[PDB]
């Protein structure tokens, strides 16, 4: 199995520094040249800097190079991306990435990341609270019975859902989040059963914000 | 050479053979009747050296044969003085005595650096040598040729990790099969111009042999061509 | 008329511009200019590149 | 530097359907170009590279042509997981430009949402505010209309809305819309009522609640 794992991300004050490292399995990780590719608000890609198998050979976008480092240790199956003296306008996900075939680096690319989220702002982290969001009666006429967790004021993204520890996942919709007045973000993750087996489970939200390191676990009833 | 065909007494009366305590270790060009031109990696090694012109099956004794010492090894002056193992891959060979030219045993033609790379583009040479016919498998008994077509830079970029140098140049083929290999190494990569053949490239590396996706590469000798024609002159 | 950068100037193998955009054909060493001035003629009883049992 | 330049950037078709996508580059890059495909909340996957070669695991329904400036990605018969954002990348150069993406939403018969309003809980009035939450679940098509009512008054500025993205089996949407108040406002009333709209319901939804008795 292809694994690039990103780390190193996270909410930084302007003109602060963050080192990205991204750790490689499942390919022979000298074979390939690497790269570094990031989605900025939009949702338009675009690569940031790229390194060959042997260190020798490599690039970079407009406007980074005199702050962005790209290096690699084919000891440790990790690439990495220094970035000094940050700016609001980095603010993106930033995906480590694998030249296709050959491992040229001038192909493009066949596996990626999940991404690390990398957020140039002055706001200080905040920690979510969690409450429950249970209906006041429940309608007899609705083929549905709906609950959920709201997730209010927090900063910065991301938060992570699940239910039951990710046993539910049938019927689950987490919103995304919106930013509020204050500049936290709050959403709200719900899930919806058929009306007869409501009793049947136990309804909890795990809740986790890393950046606050925050773990909820949160049991939602009618009250 | 695999993949290519037999080729004719006289055929190729530019190449040459090199043989150590190892005979037919590499190829090479006749430059004119002193002077030969390889590849560094073949003769960047210490051993005394043999050149054996006018060859056709190099295992039987042919009344064509012409056998020569090397009195002096020059590789080019960039190649011993870097890391990267085949950048500035040239070599040239001074002969103890002249060669006596005729049919078997004739120069390769050398253009200047403008024309060399003009004929290199018109993207049709030749390779010839007695190297291996199968990777890792066994050496020609006759002279081998094959035609290989020039691969365009990006495509010759892109099918490697390994960095390709502007004084290195592609040719081989989509789907595999037909490759020059081991122990033609140092060989000419020639372009016939109405009849009349010119140096264009020397036999360097590759990934394998003949593997699909991978090509050939070879030395440009246009880059090297003003330096070649300063140091074999004749007096 | 004719230039070197359209067929090489007609030349079987080098070619140089002249005044009066008109061209002047060479030939490596062991060439002749041949009386056409265009095709190249041997010059020694081996020059390069030529197969020759011929 | 290469511009490429990718149309339509919304898409909007049925099952089965065949859609087209075209890219265009600046200048000539040969067939090095390459497509990915990106779902929601997942990275982008390597679809097609040179042009009109298939990675690995890629349905045959995706095909690629084109070489130089005019190339297309072509979704033979387009299916419900088929939702995504598709670009185009050239690497040509090593710069590696984008494509701007093409959105493609799936058409699907008319479905009403199921509404349901939520009251603040007992814990978040203990902090100061109010949030009343109410829920429009899958439903087709995206377009609603949400509005508040306290005490049968119209509410304004007072709420913000959030949306899923299409979901990839039924093909559906769902909504949340969040009244936010102070807890001391919030006692000032007891009737709260989420009031919708949408062309699957032939008159407006209204699910209520009533303060106190919550
Ligand atoms: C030195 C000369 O005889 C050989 C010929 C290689 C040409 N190969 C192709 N496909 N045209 N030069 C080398 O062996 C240079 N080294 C390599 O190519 C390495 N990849 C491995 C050497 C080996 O396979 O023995
Ligand atoms: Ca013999």
């Amino acid at each position: 199995e292809v694994q690039l794992v990103e780390s190193g991300g996270g909410l930084v004050q302007p003109g602060r520094s963050l080192r990205l490292s991204c750790a490689a399995s499942g390919f022979t990780f000298h074979d390939y040249a690497m790269h570094w590719v990031r989605q900025v608000p939009g949702k338009g890609l675009e690569w940031v800097s790229g390194i060959s198998w042997r260190g020798d050979i490599g690039g970079y976008v407009k406007s980074v190079k005199g702050r962005f480092t790209i290096s690699r240790d084919n000891a440790k199956n990790s690439l990495y991306l220094q970035m000094n003296s940050l700016r609001a306008e980095d603010t993106a996900l930033y995906y480590c990435v694998k030249s296709y075939g050959s491992g040229s680096f001038y192909n493009a690319f066949d596996s990626w990341g999940q991404g690390t989220l990398v957020t140039v702002s002055s706001a200080s982290t905040k920690g979510p609270s969690v409450f429950p969001l249970a209906p006041c009666s429940r309608s007899t006429s609705e083929s549905t019975a709906a609950l959920g967790c709201l997730v209010k004021d927090y900063f910065p993204e991301p938060v992570t859902v699940s239910w039951n520890s990710g046993a539910l996942t049938s019927g689950v919709h987490t919103f995304p989040a919106v930013l509020q007045s204050s500049g936290l973000y709050s959403l709200s993750s719900v899930v919806t059963v058929p009306s007869s087996s409501l009793g049947t489970k136990t309804y909890t939200c795990n809740v986790d914000h890393k950046p606050s390191n925050t773990k909820v676990d949160k049991r939602v009833e009618s009250k | 050479v695999v993949g290519g065909e037999d080729a004719k007494p006289g055929q190729f009366p530019w190449q040459v053979v090199l043989n150590g305590k190892v005979d037919a270790f590499c190829g090479g060009s006749i430059v004119n009747e002193k002077w030969i031109v390889t590849a560094a990696h073949c003769v960047e090694t210490g051993v005394k050296i043999t050149v054996v012109a006018g060859e056709h099956n190099i295992e039987e004794t042919e009344h064509t044969e012409q056998k020569r010492n090397v009195i002096r090894i020059i590789p080019h002056h960039n190649y011993n003085a870097a890391i990267n193992k085949y950048n500035h891959d040239i070599a040239l060979l001074e002969l103890d005595e002249p060669l006596v030219l005729n049919s078997y045993v004739t120069p390769i033609c050398i253009a200047d650096k403008e024309y060399t790379n003009i004929f290199l583009k018109f993207g049709s040479g030749y390779v010839s040598g007695w190297g291996r016919v199968f990777h890792k498998g066994r050496s020609a008994l006759v002279l081998q040729y094959l035609r290989v077509p020039l691969v365009d830079r990006a495509t010759c970029l892109r099918s490697t990790k390994f960095t390709i140098y502007n004084n290195m140049f592609c040719a081989g083929f989509h789907e595999g099969g037909r490759d020059s290999c081991q122990g033609d190494s140092g060989g000419p990569h020639v372009t016939e111009v109405e009849g009349t053949s010119f140096l264009t490239g020397i036999i360097s590396w590759g990934e394998e042999c003949a593997m699909k996706g991978k090509y050939g590469i070879y030395t440009k000798v246009s880059r090297y061509v003003n330096w070649i024609k300063e140091k074999t002159k004749l007096t | 008329d004719v230039t070197c950068n359209i067929k090489n100037g007609r030349c079987e193998q080098f070619c140089k511009n002249s005044a009066d955009n008109k061209v002047v054909c060479s030939c490596t060493e062991g060439y002749r200019l041949a009386e056409n001035q265009k095709s190249c003629e041997p010059a020694v009883p081996f020059p390069c590149g030529r197969v020759s049992v011929s | 530097d290469i511009q490429m330049t990718q149309s339509p950037s919304t898409l909007s078709a049925s099952v089965g359907d065949r859609v087209t996508i075209t890219c265009r580059a600046s200048q000539s890059i040969s067939s090095w170009l390459a497509w990915y495909q990106q779902k929601p909340g997942k990275a982008p996957k390597f679809l097609i590279y040179k042009a009109s070669k298939l990675e690995r695991g890629t349905p045959s329904r995706f095909s690629g042509s084109g070489d130089g400036t005019e190339f297309s990605l072509t979704i033979s018969s387009l299916q419900p997981d088929d939702f995504a954002t598709y670009y185009c990348l050239e690497y040509s150069s090593y710069i590696r430009t984008f494509g701007q993406g093409t959105k493609v939403e799936i058409k699907r018969t008319v479905a009403a949402p199921s509404v349901f309003i939520f009251p603040p809980s007992d814990e978040q009035l203990k902090s100061g505010t109010a949030s009343v939450v109410c829920l429009l679940n899958n439903f087709y098509p995206r377009e609603a209309k949400v509005q508040w009512k306290v005490d049968a008054a119209l509410q304004s500025g007072n709420s913000q809305e959030s949306v899923t993205e299409q979901d990839s089996k039924d093909s559906t949407y769902s909504l949340s819309s969040t009244l936010t108040l102070s807890k001391a406002d919030y006692e000032k009333h007891k009737v709260y009522a989420c009031e919708v709209t949408h062309q699957g319901l032939s008159s407006p939804v209204t699910k209520s609640f009533n303060r106190g008795e919550c």
